[PDB]
């Protein structure tokens, strides 16, 4: 429940570099050169896991003597021989699956499509730059613009961290939402595929950004709640696994309120906004999802 | 760096001694070490390098598989499943017979094991129910409990001997097969066939 | 000496038999009798039986086993001297009665014995 | 009173089902002309789940054979018990799939499904109470993956709340047949998630390596393996047919092994299954079978237990055993491995013992593995297919029998979330 | 189950004459066209009948027609040791021959047979029940072969359209021709045939010989020698749709699985073991030499050197004593070689099929009685050279117009010499960009 | 190159009148001849490609045949005089699947193919010289269900007269035309 979801970008990326003193991620700033020039463009997806595990050897052996697993006997070396006082030595002498990673940051190298439509220069995009947090100044006017063609653009872009474009991406998506009518109802099954792509990446300020965005979109419609519904399939895996992450303060006072850092809430309020817009037959598809929600009446 | 200039080749040599004579009047002053066996054991050494530089070669490439007849048609097939086989377990003898081991012997292994010891004293039984079910329900346990020394209650479960319906032993049984009581040569009898 | 599969490639043993199987009640007959044509190959001493097909016949006709090694019930495989016309060859619990036997396979039986 | 419907798929599932028919009808005694011809009263009273008693003494298979190249169904008419089947249930197309997933899910599909729907519907309704449907196929090639795949799904709509039991192959890297196996396993693997009440993970790989190592075989053709997965098969299914101490159906082992209803994927192993010499020198108690249970090397699919965490297991024993043996060596399986085990489900492993061995076996033993180690196979699968599917690579025999890309894009979409999903559920502390 | 085949021009009817009476051998059929009483080979019946049909009196007629246009090579298969094998309707001549020159072929004289040979084709085909797909046979460097040789493909298509047509063409030497035009009717006949026809094998005539001559030990192989060899390939190539086997294909799963793209299809055969009966029983054949003796440059049957190019697909047929093991086993030696490669965005090329019926020795032939043989079919990015120096070597030729005033002279014009010309161009850049 | 241009409502290629207009593009010519003459009907000088045979003589517009040049414009526009001669031309775009796809359109064809690859379509002239307009955007989205996005290199065969072949984002009219990209 945001205002402006693009309306605290900046301060909070400064408090986190600066403010608050914790390390900023810097990564996925390979092969993006300069400025003034087009990223080069890698073919290495976002929302894929590439992890593939490979134990070649340190996969401890089946013990059919004792039904432990143990790790195999240690090669013997020619550097280490038996010394003169070892035998004494002698007398007076655990298995686990890696890491199976699923809570780990996913890499995303800026290769969205709204990268390249961007340094292409097709879109009618400026930033006002005025005192408060910035707006976008829209060359053509925003109601007549084809929907159809730019709206999966800026979902593609939501997955930019980069300073300069994930901010025009969440505000160009912000204002078709804001102004659109009943014009991205046709349109939202092509809304799939980057939002998913979005929520897929294990980044903390990337999904609270497309959770505020999906909120503002089932908000700021007519009737697109009914037409989500045959589409959880591929969006509530990611709630799911980030339902239950929640800070705990015994007594204290939660000061990080004014931002929606903490996505545990957000993850709640979205379901709930699921459940009231588009309510008829709702539940059944969350609860065979999410097996931990309950009904909102 | 091998001490020896035997190592090299021929031409190789006259190469190097071409370009430089320098590591040329190495090669074969390198031998001016006064213990020979030292020399040699140099010369393993270098040797044993240039063999570990060198990689192994498995022998096995092409794989031979013996053929019975040569038939691709042999070879593929796997024989049916066709048994005649008996289908109660205990029939089989998976263990010395009960009766020639001792009885002392029968005794303690019953006591650490009362199931086998049931199957083996009741042969034809093919249920838990059945081989447990009581010392007195079959005739045939008599011999038995007074060999090894167990002694059986009166009137367990009756005195009439009986009580095995679902068991074949004794005079109560009777095999599913058409020819009842056995001996099927004919059609007209079954021959042993449902 | 030549290797068994090279001598003998295209020999091929041949038999002609039938098998009555009791058929249930039915205005038509109360039993039936399929014709069976018997391949022995002397090549890899693999077995084939198969139907000849008739015409009107409503039973699905044609292949009757696939040509294979056949075991007997109680063990070692078949052997060429064990197809003796007029006499009872028992396979996967069938009892084919053999009535007649090419020419090829009567010379080759005649030279064997 | 409960029955079980077979169905066959292509032609691999053809031979796998005539394996498990042999195999069954050599257990139950009847000869293969179809005659009862045992001896115990046993092989009678629960041989309704599996066969029809025709006419003086005549039992068909509940069987429905289901193909696309004439060779198949002459092949198994013509194989050993290749008479017991009714020519009725022979339903037959006639041109082929062609190892194509489009062809045999859109093109033979609309006019073949129709023939194997009415005679699937008229055996269900001949018997009196279904306990479930069993399907055995191939995930490779096109008649095996698209037609069985539709089939299932409208035997799904027909009888939902009806079993299901699905024994299906998947390609392997080392042993690879055909260029579009990725293709077809994707969709296929898409449409069996939703529709299949579980599916039981094989492949040739795992079974070829078990036969090289443990039965020391010398040349194991497919006959071999096919008498592995029929044998498979019986164990699991030998709880409805024969009584035992402790009794688990079906539904007992679905209920029992599936925490939420998208993990219904399971890796299995069988035991003993030891070398012809050796035999003779080895004893049967529940500790051998255990042992041998428990192997990773064991499992029948590419999928090692050792890279993932078991969420629930089961042993199903066949034989006249001791049920405290049986506790206590899982109880040791349990904690000795206790970092293998998921940690918020306490008592990972369902057991049974049933009384009747398998013929020529004293003790005999199933194993049903629902780890979450399989996410590696589907990655696997997955790699490739993306690979293909990037440079749109052999996509024309497919685009042009009625598909789209789109298709391959929500079954890559939801292959990723289901691995996802699996990533999700192996590491996840009991607080968090 | 049944197909038909189709022979245009003096080497298909030549081809035809040598496949044919291997399959006669294969089957039995005696050359009076009816099996023998006394004594019969193998068993099984309609397994001929996916070449031959039965007319109820224990007759077998093939199901081919022999196609040209000079009335001088039918009539020694109408009076050959075969008199009364082909059905005379089938074997069809023309009055005057194109001469080695594909615009009059495929213009002038051609008009006049297609339409019967249409005609007879059409009912063929209608007493076919599950007709799998045609094949032909036909030189695209001659005359015939290659002007209504790819008319009757296009009426063909035309006609059925979703029916498989199976290609096994004799491409022209890189420098051993028997012509001085065969570059130019190789490019108009490849330019048409670029779209019509499903599967295109190609062949190479001294490749053969050079294989013959060292594999089997002749000094003088002459075509008899050479067209034997493409009969044994057809026949393992189709030998799974006769006999039963453990691992069996048919023409979709080659369309399926060996067509990456719809323009690529234009595969390069291979044999093995190509032995004589002085070397073939001291040598222990297997399945892991006879599957390696199958990949290197010196037994492709075009000298096309795989070396340059990269495997996108290949497939394999195992005839004889094979089993399903050491096939993968020799699989997977094969893929961890670095000799050969294969394309990028193909991780497994490799269709592998297993029949059981070892290849029948032919008496006074070659080969010998082999208990086991491989017969792979590839498809690699290494034949863009074959095009690469066709081309131009016909660019040679065109730039002075040369021997143009004889096609052009015929009723056609020069653009579509330009236009075949440029497909081919288009066929290399497709061959070069495939390849990235 | 071009990917740093501006890429404005227009954008030159290649201009017969400089001092070097073939310094980006490379040449590739046998049994046929490359000059730069002035013609009898315009008073200005111009670009000649003739050759014997016209798939032998071509320029192409990236010298480096493995990197290729990026412009998004829509339009590509090419004024070439008619010889009554076998002229042809070819360009490569790249659509939002990310393959690479060709328009060849050639004077002594008639037939219109469509092919994953290669979409080959019939063009013809006027006596006299003329301007064309390719409209790759059209193009793609009628022979494919793709869309454009990029093109990657465009080469003209021989028998032509070439001169201010450009790229444009609009169907402009002869009035609205800048001075230096009329035919007069
Ligand atoms: N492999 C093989 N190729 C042959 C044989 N006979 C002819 N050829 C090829 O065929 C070419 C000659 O053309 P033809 O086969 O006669 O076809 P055509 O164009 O119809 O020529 P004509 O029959 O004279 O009208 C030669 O270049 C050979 O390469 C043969 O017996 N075996
Ligand atoms: N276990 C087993 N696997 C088989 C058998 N036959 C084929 N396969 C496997 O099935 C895969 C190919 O399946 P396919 O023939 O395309 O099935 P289809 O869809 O019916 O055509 C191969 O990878 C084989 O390993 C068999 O008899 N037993
Ligand atoms: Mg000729």
């Amino acid at each position: 429940m945001n205002g402006d979801v693009a309306g605290s970008l900046f301060t909070s990326t400064y408090r986190n570099v600066k403010l608050a003193g914790k390390a900023p991620p810097a990564a996925n700033l390979s092969g993006t050169g300069s400025c003034f020039d087009t990223t080069s463009l890698s073919p290495a997806r976002a929302g894929a896991h590439k992890a593939l595990d490979v134990q070649k050897d340190e996969l401890p052996v089946w013990s059919k003597s004792t039904l432990s697993y143990k790790y195999p006997a240690g090669r013997p070396n020619p550097t280490g021989f038996l010394k003169k006082g070892d035998g004494e030595m002698i007398k007076t002498k655990k298995p686990s699956p890696p890491q199976a990673g699923a809570y780990k940051r996913r890499e995303n190298p800026p290769n969205t499509a709204f990268r390249r439509f961007y340094e292409r220069g097709d879109l009618p995009i400026a930033v006002d730059h005025r005192g408060s947090k910035n707006m976008i100044a829209w060359k053509v006017d925003i109601e007549k613009l084809d929907y159809h063609h730019y709206l999966p653009i800026f979902f593609d872009g939501i997955r930019e961290t980069q300073e300069p474009y994930r901010f025009l991406a969440v505000k160009g998506v912000e204002d078709m939402l804001r102004v659109g009518g009943s014009k991205i109802l046709p349109v939202i099954p092509q809304l799939i595929i980057p939002i998913k792509t979005a929520l897929n990446t294990r980044d903390h300020s990337v999904m609270c950004i497309t959770l505020q965005l999906l909120q503002k979109l089932v908000l700021s419609a007519d009737l697109v709640g009914e037409a989500l519904v045959p589409y959880y399939r591929q969006i509530l895996p990611i709630f799911n696994l980030y339902k239950n992450k929640n800070k705990n303060l015994g007594d204290g006072i939660d000061y990080g309120q004014r931002n929606y850092d903490c996505l545990g809430e957000l993850i709640a309020d979205t379901l709930a906004l699921f459940e009231q817009k588009g309510g008829d037959d709702a539940f059944i598809n969350i609860k065979y999802m999410v097996p931990t929600y309950e009904s909102s009446v | 760096g091998p001490i020896y200039p035997s190592t090299l080749r021929y031409k190789d040599r006259l190469d190097c001694g071409k370009d430089d004579a320098f590591t040329y009047n190495r090669l074969y002053t390198a031998t001016q070490g006064s213990d020979v066996w030292a020399r040699l054991t140099v010369d393993a050494s270098v040797r044993q390098s240039s063999a570990r530089s060198r990689g192994s070669f498995q022998e096995g490439q092409a794989m031979v598989r013996h053929s019975f007849k040569n038939s691709g048609f042999d070879s593929n097939t796997c024989p049916a499943v066709l048994t005649h086989s008996t289908f109660k377990a205990g029939l089989y003898s998976y263990g010395v017979p009960i009766e020639e081991q001792h009885p002392i012997t029968a005794r303690r292994f019953k006591q650490k094991q009362p199931l086998e010891f049931m199957t083996q004293i009741r042969p034809h039984t093919e249920t838990t129910n059945q081989a447990l079910r009581m010392l007195g329900t079959y005739v045939s346990d008599q011999p038995h409990a007074d060999r090894l020394g167990m002694f059986i209650p009166a009137g367990c479960p009756g005195g009439k001997p009986a009580y095995h319906p679902d068991v074949t032993t004794g005079g109560f049984g009777l095999l599913p097969t058409l020819p009842r009581r056995g001996m099927g040569a004919t059609l007209t009898d079954g021959r042993n066939l449902k | 000496k030549l290797p068994q599969w090279v001598e003998n490639d295209r020999k091929v043993l041949r038999f002609y038999g039938y098998f009555k199987e009791s058929v249930v009640e039915s205005n038509m007959e109360n039993h039936r009798i399929r014709k069976v044509i018997l391949y022995y190959y002397l090549e890899d001493d693999s077995m084939h039986v198969a139907e000849p097909r008739q015409d009107n016949s409503g039973i699905p006709q044609g292949v009757f086993i696939k040509r294979h090694r056949v075991t007997r019930d109680d063990g070692s495989f078949f052997n060429p001297g064990d197809f003796s016309v007029g006499d009872t060859v028992s396979i996967y619990g069938r009892n084919f009665y053999l009535v007649d036997a090419d020419s090829f396979t009567r010379e080759f039986m005649a030279a064997r014995g | 009173m409960r029955e079980i419907v077979h169905i066959q798929g292509g032609q691999c599932g053809n031979q796998i089902g005539a394996k498990f028919w042999e195999v069954v009808s050599d257990e139950h005694g009847i000869d293969p002309t179809g005659t009862y011809h045992g001896d115990s009263d046993l092989q009678l009273e629960r041989i309704n789940v599996y066969f029809n008693e025709a006419t003086g003494g005549r039992y068909v298979p509940r069987a429905i054979l289901m193909d696309l190249e004439p060779g198949t169904m002459d092949s198994v008419r013509s194989g050993p018990y290749g008479q017991i089947f009714r020519p009725d249930n022979f339903v037959f197309g006639q041109t082929g799939a062609g190892n194509n997933w489009a062809k045999g899910h859109y093109t033979e599909g609309a006019e073949l499904i129709d023939s194997v729907l009415d005679v699937v519907r008229k055996e269900a309704e001949s018997c009196d109470c279904l306990q479930g449907f069993q399907v055995c196929h191939s995930l490779g090639g096109g008649t095996g993956s698209g037609m069985g795949t539709l089939l299932i799904s409208k035997i799904r709509e027909e009888y939902p709340d009806r079993m299901m039991l699905t024994f299906s192959v998947v390609p392997s890297p080392k042993v690879s047949d055909t260029v579009v196996e990725p293709y077809n396993a994707t969709l296929s693997v898409h449409q069996l998630v939703e529709n299949a009440d579980e599916c039981m993970v094989l492949d040739n790989e795992a079974l070829y390596d078990i036969c090289f190592r443990t039965l020391k075989l010398t040349t194991p053709t497919f006959g071999d393996l096919n008498h592995l997965i029929s044998a498979v098969m019986s164990g699991i299914t030998c709880c409805l047919r024969f009584p035992g101490q402790l009794n688990a159906d079906l539904r007992k082992l679905a209920v029992n092994l599936i925490p939420f209803p998208r993990l219904h994927f399971f890796m299995v192993g069988f035991t003993p299954l030891t070398s012809r010499g050796s035999q003779q020198y080895r004893a049967l108690t529940v500790p051998e079978l255990t042992q041998q249970m428990w192997d990773a090397k064991n499992m029948m699919c590419a999928a090692d237990p050792r890279h993932g965490r078991y969420l629930t297991a089961s042993a199903l024993f066949r034989g006249r055993m001791s049920t405290k043996e049986v506790d206590e060596q899982m109880l040791n399986v349990q904690n000795k491995n206790s970092s293998y085990f998921v940690e918020w489900i306490p008592n990972n492993v369902k057991s049974s013992v049933c009384d009747i061995p398998p013929k020529g076996l004293k003790m005999s033993a199933t194993f049903i593995g629902n780890s979450t180690a399989i996410q590696e196979m589907f990655k696997r699968v997955s790699e490739q297919f993306t690979a293909m599917f990037r440079r749109k690579a052999f996509l024309h025999w497919y685009t042009g029998e009625g598909m789209d890309e789109m298709e391959f894009t929500e079954a890559e979409s939801n292959m990723n979330d289901l691995v996802s999903e699996y990533q999700q559920y192996q590491d996840a502390s009991a607080e968090e | 189950r049944e197909v038909i085949s189709i022979h245009i021009g003096q080497a298909g009817i030549q081809v035809g004459n040598a496949c044919w009476e291997l399959y006669c051998l294969e089957h039995g059929i005696q050359p009076d066209g009816q099996m023998p009483s006394d004594k019969t080979i193998g068993g099984g019946d309609d397994a001929f009948n996916t070449f031959f049909s039965e007319t109820g009196a224990g007759k077998h007629v093939p199901r081919c027609i022999f196609l040209d246009l000079e009335p001088t090579v039918v009539d020694e298969v109408r009076t050959g040791t075969y008199r009364q094998l082909f059905h005379p309707e089938q074997l069809i001549s023309g009055k005057e021959d194109a001469a080695n020159n594909f615009a009059r072929g495929h213009y002038t004289i051609g008009k006049e047979i297609v339409d019967l040979a249409l005609d007879r084709i059409r009912k063929l085909a209608d007493n076919c029940t599950g007709l799998q797909g045609f094949l032909v046979f036909n030189a695209v460097g001659g005359g015939t072969g290659s002007g209504l040789g790819s008319l009757l493909l296009e009426r063909l298509s035309v006609d059925y359209g979703k029916k498989s047509k199976l290609g096994f063409t004799v491409y022209p030497s890189p420098q051993v021709s028997t012509a001085v035009v065969e570059p130019y009717n190789s490019v108009l006949s490849t330019h048409s045939l670029l779209e019509h026809t499903d599967v295109a094998v190609m062949l190479d005539n001294e490749a053969i010989y050079d294989i013959c001559r060292r594999s089997l030990d002749i000094e003088r192989p002459t075509y008899t020698n050479l067209n034997r060899l493409i009969a044994q390939v057809i026949s393992s190539l189709t030998a799974s749709l006769r006999f039963d086997g453990a691992l069996n294909v048919d023409i979709t799963e080659f369309q399926t699985n060996l067509v990456p793209y719809p323009r690529i299809h234009f595969m390069l055969s291979s044999y093995a073991p190509i032995i004589s009966a002085e070397k073939a029983y001291h040598e222990q054949l297997s399945v892991a030499e006879i599957t390696n003796a199958a990949f290197e440059p010196a037994s492709m049957m075009v000298k096309c050197d795989p070396r340059h190019g990269k495997y996108m697909a290949c497939c394999l047929m195992y005839r004889g004593d094979v089993v399903p093991k050491d096939v993968n086993a020799s699989v997977a030696t094969i893929k961890t070689k670095r000799t050969i490669q294969f394309v990028d965005w193909c991780p497994t090329g490799f269709k592998c099929g297993i029949n059981y019926q070892p290849p029948t020795v032919v008496p006074g032939g070659d080969l010998a009685k082999v208990q086991r043989a491989v017969c792979m079919i590839s498809n690699s990015t290494a034949i863009g050279e074959i095009f690469s120096r066709l081309d131009h070597k016909f660019d040679l030729m065109y730039a002075k117009r040369a021997f143009v005033h004889w096609y052009v002279g015929e009723g056609m014009e020069e653009g579509e010499f330009s236009e075949a010309r440029e497909d081919l161009a288009a066929l290399e850049k497709d061959f070069e960009e495939v390849g990235a | 190159m071009f990917k740093n241009a501006f890429q404005s409502g227009f954008l030159s290629v290649l201009y017969s009148i400089g001092s070097k207009p073939l310094e980006i593009w490379d040449k590739q010519v046998s049994n046929g001849h490359i000059k730069r003459i002035t013609d009898a009907d315009i008073q200005s000088s111009v670009l000649e490609i003739m050759g014997q045979n016209v798939s032998t003589t071509y320029i192409t517009c990236p010298a480096d045949p493995n990197k290729t040049l990026g412009i998004k414009l829509p339009f590509l526009v090419l004024i070439i005089k008619n010889l009554n001669k076998y002229f042809s031309f070819e360009v490569q775009v790249l659509d939002d699947k990310n393959v690479r796809r060709r328009f060849r359109a050639s004077n002594y064809q008639s037939t219109t193919r469509v092919k994953p690859f290669i979409c080959t379509m019939p063009m013809r002239l006027d006596s006299g010289w003329n301007q064309i307009q390719f409209n790759l955007s059209d193009f793609t989205r009628r022979a494919y269900g793709t869309n454009y996005i990029e093109t990657l290199r465009v080469q003209v065969h021989a028998n032509c007269r070439i001169r201010r072949i450009y790229f444009s984002d609009r169907l402009y009219s002869e009035e609205e035309l800048p001075a230096e990209f009329k035919l007069f």
